[PDB]
């Protein structure tokens, strides 16, 4: 099942003033099992992005100007090789068609563009042209509309970004300045450094540096080269490129190199390694909220695809139970508790294939399904273990008691003496019949049924055979009415402890639910803990950064939304 | 009466001298060069940190793109202009657009007034500024962008006779008041006003009204 992509293919395209998933690229990623490291590589019109997509996968020494004779008109790109340093996983490649309204518009929803590459990705590249300036901090203006172009939670904002936003990475294209004190990672944090005062030019200046810096847990800086030819376009060459990249390979060799063995395989909320299916439902159910004219949330496109694997994990559940019963019910049951351990205990392995399978089952009515479903299971399986006993019990009568149905309708037990030697044959089959192996649960009813249903000739016997006194000395026929009296009371009284023993396992089976979704949401307080701790030391990390650099306007207003997390951990 | 091809490298090695620091004035006298010995229609001068171009521009092109620089005025433009590329720059006002243009994008600058507009437009984008209100709309111009702006009105200019039309943009603004120039329009029409502060008893107004056989009507959108 391994998936090396033979060109990039469109994934979402910008037309005629919205956006139409290509349904191509959604079933190629239906088909990936692999989990997925996504790096979203967006840039501005010709922003010589392509020569790094084209390495990040290592398509050739160099790629002749990727693909220019198909360039769809579009908002984003994909690209899926399999990932060199990191064996399971799938490498996803993520690139914007170019903005900037080259040879068409509609640039209008470009603020989408953005927002979307950072909500697929796991690492963020962002492709400039050297020296981020005036000119550069303005022309990233998208990060100025994610405040109001996306949301963290659902209401029946921005704080909470930095817990699942991707690294910020920005490669300078052709700037390897000589400026001596710095080092490219020194010279992203110098040019996001603020500028204190109290004017509409300084908040206006300071806005999209605080972006960069509170939204994104990781920041790295990467810077280009470009040969030495300054009017050459798209030249195919690769040995004229070893003639134009002394330090340039080794520069995108590094970036590479890095990106392989620094980038982290793309999560969502608790733990999730998004796969194909995972992230075709995340583009889908993005821009289906967009085309809609709703902001996307994160929280609505993780419990939409919860809806999706949590239906699926019951049917793998429901299933697994299926195979278990099969091959251990051994029809007909002697007892009901025989049927009804068996049941539960592949009730319980049920349960625990839903468990692993699903995640925040809001209100946990998938759960409640499954048990509804494995209820229903239950009772036909009782059902069908009754319909076994009595089918067999009943075939044993036909062939037990036929013998005798003959010997009456021969003639046989009138005579003198013939009524007490019918009842001690009676008393002889009734007993074969009771010896008899593996007859079921039913094999009393099915007997006295039988039984009171034949007592017509049981009575014509007598007053046919004299033998002996009779007439007003007919002991034995009020005392055949004590018995099926008797029988008709141990059957009530039994009928009543079956019923007993369902509601005793309608309990045991009600407690092995609450037993293992107890562990499954203790677990899961674990992980949003260690989530929420994470994310409240990397907004330290940066009121922290605010103070030692200055600025104890913007520490404060971090303080305050660090002071709202606190609240809103407990309830 | 027009220039030659030696008073042009004259102007503009001279505007290439008055270089800021990181301003690409090189390459884009070398694309000037190359532009106007071809006779070529298309001049691109993107992304060159370019604060103020020259104001001689090759008067037989058509197609001008000078988007993604600092421009704070341009210069006189050619007749002969059929599309404008100038968008997310720092332009204040705009000289008077040439009678053959069709298409107009000047988003994401500071504009707070407009010239006079040619009724060859066929489409322009706006958004992004600054403007209040705004002088007459040509008969053929059908796709109006102006999302991001100061606008509180909308005159909608009329001409000789106006047929069929296309989607107009008019969302996130303070309009606060709807025209009966607007009911007027027949119901193939597109004008999206979302998240305009509207009137209390217009609000309902136009509610009330669309909720009818409101054939004979522009379709509105908030
Ligand atoms: N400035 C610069 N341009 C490059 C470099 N490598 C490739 N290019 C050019 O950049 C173009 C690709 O830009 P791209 O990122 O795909 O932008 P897009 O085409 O608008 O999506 C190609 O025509 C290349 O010739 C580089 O290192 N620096």
């Amino acid at each position: 099942s391994e998936i090396h992509m033979t060109g990039p293919m469109c994934l979402i395209e910008n037309t005629n003033g919205r956006l139409m998933a290509n349904p191509e690229a959604l079933k190629i990623l239906s088909a990936i099992t692999q989990p997925m490291v996504v790096v979203a590589i967006v840039g501005l019109y010709r922003t010589g992005k392509s020569y790094l997509m084209n390495k990040l996968a290592g398509k050739k020494k160099g790629f002749s100007l990727g693909s220019t004779v198909q360039s769809h008109t579009k908002g984003i790109w994909m690209w899926c090789v399999p990932h060199p340093k990191k064996p399971g996983h799938i490498l996803v490649l993520l690139d914007t068609e170019g903005l900037g309204d080259v040879e068409k518009g509609d640039n209008q929803n470009d603020s989408w563009i953005f927002a979307l590459a950072v909500l697929l990705s796991s690492t963020f590249v962002y492709n400039s042209i050297g020296t981020i300036n005036q000119q550069a901090m303005d022309q990233l203006y998208y990060v100025t509309e994610l405040t109001h172009r996306i949301r963290s939670k659902s209401s029946p904002d921005s704080a909470d970004f930095v817990s699942f936003f991707p690294d910020f990475v920005w490669t300078l294209r052709d700037f390897s300045l000589d400026l001596e004190a710095l080092t490219p990672d020194e010279y992203l944090t110098y040019s996001l450094k603020l500028k204190k005062g109290t004017s509409q030019k300084d908040e206006t200046f300071n806005l999209p540096r605080l972006c960069i810096r509170k939204f994104f847990p990781k920041k790295k800086c990467f810077v280009f080269d470009r040969p030495v030819h300054r009017r050459k376009l798209a030249q195919l060459e690769k040995l004229q490129d070893e003639e134009l990249d002394p330090e340039f390979v080794q520069q995108v060799a590094d970036f590479c190199s890095y990106i392989f063995s620094n980038s982290k395989t793309k999560t969502l909320s608790g733990g999730i390694q998004v796969n194909g299916p995972r992230l075709e439902s995340l583009v889908l159910t993005y821009v289906n909220a967009i085309s809609s004219g709703d902001l996307p949330c994160m929280e609505n496109a993780v419990l939409a695809l919860a809806q999706i694997e949590n239906s699926a994990a019951v049917q793998k559940a429901i299933a697994h139970y299926e195979q278990q019963m099969g091959q251990k019910v051994q029809l007909p049951t002697e007892t009901l508790q025989e049927l009804l351990d068996l049941h539960r205990d592949s009730e319980r392995e049920a349960i625990e294939v839903f468990i692993r399978s699903s995640f925040k089952d809001v209100d946990h009515l998938f759960q409640k399904e499954l048990a509804a479903q494995l209820e229903k299971k239950r009772d036909d399986f009782c059902k069908q273990n009754q319909e076994a006993s009595s089918d067999r019990c009943s075939a044993l009568l036909q062939v037990i008691f036929s013998p005798l149905e003959e010997e009456v309708k021969a003639g046989i037990y009138s005579k003198p003496g013939g009524y007490r030697l019918f009842v001690q044959k009676l008393q002889d089959l009734k007993k074969k019949y009771y010896e008899e192996p593996r007859k079921g649960i039913q094999a009393e009813e099915i007997l006295q049924t039988y039984l009171k249903s034949k007592e017509s000739m049981t009575d014509a016997i007598l007053q046919t055979d004299q033998t002996l006194t009779e007439k007003e000395k007919e002991i034995e026929v009020e005392r055949v009415k004590a018995e099926s009296a008797q029988a008709s009371a141990k059957m009530l009284h039994e009928m009543q402890r079956k019923n007993e023993q369902m509601m005793e396992q309608k309990e045991r089976s009600y407690q092995e639910h609450l037993k293992q979704l107890t562990e499954k949401m203790e677990n899961d307080r674990v992980q949003l803990l260690k989530e929420q701790e994470r994310t409240l030391a990397l907004k330290l990390q940066e009121q922290e950064q605010l103070l030692k650099e200055g600025f104890q306007k913007e520490s404060r207003i971090m303080k305050n939304e660090i002071q709202d997390l606190q609240t809103k951990m407990r309830r | 009466d027009p220039s030659t091809y030696a008073d042009y490298f004259s102007a503009w090695d001279k505007w290439e001298k008055q270089a800021l620091p990181g301003e690409e004035r090189d390459e884009a006298v070398s694309r000037l060069k190359e532009c106007l010995i071809n006779n070529s229609d298309e001049l691109r001068l993107d992304r060159l940190n370019l604060s103020s171009l020259p104001d001689n521009l090759p008067a037989q092109i058509t197609l001008l793109n000078v988007s993604y620089n600092q421009l704070t005025n341009l210069p006189e433009l050619p007749v002969t202009l059929k599309k404008l590329y100038s968008a997310s720059n720092k332009l204040s006002e705009l000289p008077v657009l040439p009678p053959a243009l069709e298409s107009l994008q000047v988003q994401h600058n500071e504009l707070e007034n407009l010239p006079a507009l040619p009724d060859s437009l066929l489409t322009m984008n706006i958004s992004y500024n600054e403007i209040v209100s705004l002088p007459s709309l040509p008969q053929a111009l059908k796709n109006l962008r102006a999302t991001r702006n100061f606008l509180t009105e909308l005159p909608a200019f009329s001409e000789g006779n106006n047929p069929v039309v296309r989607e107009y943009f008019f969302d996130r603004n303070q309009i606060s008041h709807i025209p009966e120039s607007i009911l007027n329009l027949r119901n193939e029409c597109s004008i999206h006003i979302s998240d305009n502060p509207l009137s209390s008893h217009a609000l309902q107004a136009l509610q009330r009204l669309t909720s009818s056989p409101d054939y004979h009507g522009p379709r509105i959108y908030f």
